[PDB]
């Protein structure tokens, strides 16, 4: 059925999973027109689907172009995001498939499960986890490689960069979740947090600096505190 | 008009035939049911006084053979059997007849009640969902599951519907999820009507007797089976006029026939949201829609 807090260790044992976010496939801006009416226009959006055990992200680029002539967009999406996640299990080896698909999102468990018929041996789940996946387009070289692609195109990144030789993927799980709920609370204040100081900088081939171990407890510590001020400034406490 | 007699009524039970009931008391002289109308399938069922447990009865059309219900006192239950003996069965019936020990057929001149719920149900069709082909009568209880049950478990006692799923490869095809899933054309008129129903006959009758198992009987499955073939075709853009004509006349009935005290265990509120107020056909169903706004307003 649904993943929660209860059975959270099973994102990291043995059994392959995908998280498949669906929030930056479809992306507008909305605009006034000549005639003081409202439009939308499309910029190119990505599915993320991401191996919580491994880093492994699926950066699926969905470009402007397949939204040309289509209507019920927002319907569209979710189909679509079904679709490709039904292309990508279809184009891994069988021992790389995956045996659980968790999506963040409850409206894409039908359009997921309709697509993947043809795996009766795949679950598809909801979570009751607020993931904070949505923020991904926060992460400077993933918005890059989106807003940059002249056509449909799939990027393969590893989200954990080189973590995994220092800390499990459960501790790595949990430094994204940290990262990305900070980016999505107050964007400026958590890219200040990750580039403040100039000597420390991202590899060419990482999306996050090359913190020591010492250095990413002063980071996690003041993304905590970022997401407690914000909370204090919301609710006036 | 044709006849079932009863040998006798050791057990209290109320009797029904078709839409009409009758209490009969323990040791009463009661040997059956008389003017039976010809032309249309019947069901004659039982509810036991001293054990409402088990609603069951027999689906029979008086033109296929004579027959008359025993008493078996091993397997506690009224039994069908059918009389082989013309000269025999002529002679019993006149007998009871005479001594008046037999219930009339209540039909008012009026009523196209029975034929209306019964338009498209034939025996044939019948013996084909419930398997047992030594009786030219069909056996149906409260607790006999559907095949489709049975797959999510004896199955020599199962009801034999055409299985319905929206999320099978039968009901999408491949390349055509988001249209399939969303309209479901494709999968009533050519997986169906064109390949396993044949025509609209056939699925109007499948429909019309699986609200009578789920009516007459409590039959959880039955009901199952009527509101999947009623969404089916609602969740279908493309249905031939005189299908949707036909549909709102067959569902009006059925709407008109349920006991009002049934409606919370017999109507399932999504389907029939979805079918009246959300789907492709929620104009197409004019007198459904006025009985069920009119008689059933709590459900919407």
């Amino acid at each position: 059925g649904a993943m929660n807090s209860s059975n959270y260790a099973e994102l990291f044992n043995n059994d392959i999973k995908l998280f498949v976010d669906d929030t930056n496939v479809y992306r507008v801006t909305v605009h006034k027109t000549f005639e003081g009416n409202v439009a939308t226009k499309a910029i190119n959006g990505c599915i993320f689907t991401l191996n919580p055990k491994t880093g492994h992200l699926f950066l699926k680029i969905i470009h402007t172009s397949v939204w040309a002539g289509q209507k019920r967009l927002s319907q569209l999406a979710k189909w679509k995001t079904a679709e490709e996640v039904s292309a990508l299990v279809r184009s891994l080896p069988k021992e790389e498939q995956p045996k659980q698909i968790i999506v963040t999102r409850k409206a894409m468990l039908d359009p997921l499960e309709v697509h993947m018929l043809d795996f009766p041996n795949i679950a598809i789940r909801p979570t009751e986890l607020r993931l904070p996946f949505s923020a991904a387009m926060s992460i400077d070289k993933l918005s890059d490689v989106v807003m940059k692609a002249t056509e449909p195109q799939m990027v393969l990144f590893n989200i954990y960069d080189d973590w995994l030789d220092r800390i499990s993927s459960y501790t790595a799980f949990s430094r994204l979740t940290l990262l990305l709920r900070a980016l999505k609370t107050n964007e400026e204040s958590a890219k200040m947090i990750l580039l403040s100081d100039p000597t420390i900088t991202i590899k060419s081939y990482h999306l996050w600096p090359s913190f020591t171990d010492e250095q990413w407890i002063t980071i996690e510590s003041q993304m905590r505190d970022l997401i407690l001020t914000e909370y204090g400034r919301k609710y006036n406490v | 008009m044709n006849t079932v007699p009863f040998t006798s009524a050791p057990i209290e039970v109320t009797i029904g035939i078709d839409q009409y009931s009758f209490n009969v008391k323990e040791n009463q002289p009661f040997h059956g049911i008389k003017d039976i109308p010809i032309g249309h399938v019947h069901v004659i069922h039982f509810q036991h006084a001293d054990n409402s447990s088990m609603r069951y009865g027999y689906w029979f059309d008086c033109r296929m053979g004579n027959f008359y219900i025993q008493y078996d006192p091993k397997d506690g239950l009224y039994k069908m059997m059918e009389e082989r003996d013309g000269a025999k069965f002529e002679n019993i019936v006149h007998n009871f007849k005479e001594r008046q020990m037999m219930v009339s057929y209540p039909k008012i001149d009026e009523d196209d009640t029975w034929y209306n719920l019964t338009e498209f149900v034939q025996m044939d069709k019948i013996r084909k969902i419930v398997r047992k082909d030594e009786n030219q009568f069909s056996y149906v209880d409260s607790s006999m599951t559907t095949v489709q049950e049975n797959e999510l478990s004896d199955p020599a006692h199962s009801l034999n519907y055409t299985v319905i799923n929206f999320k099978s490869r039968e009901a999408i095809r491949p390349g055509h999820e988001m249209e399939d899933f969303l309209d479901k054309s494709y999968y009533l008129n050519t997986v169906m009507l064109q390949g396993i129903f044949k025509n609209s006959s056939n699925y109007f009758g499948e429909l019309q007797f699986a609200f009578l198992n789920a009516m007459f009987f409590g039959n959880y499955g039955s009901s199952l089976q009527w509101h999947a073939m009623i969404e089916l075709i609602c969740s279908s853009a493309t249905v031939p006029k005189h299908m949707l004509d036909k549909l709102d006349e067959i569902l009006y009935y059925q709407i008109k026939t349920l006991p009002e005290q049934y409606s919370d265990i017999l109507l399932n509120e999504r389907v029939w949201n979805i079918c009246l107020y959300s789907s492709f056909q929620k104009n197409s169903l004019h007198n459904t829609e006025k009985i069920m706004e009119n008689k059933y307003p709590e459900l919407l």
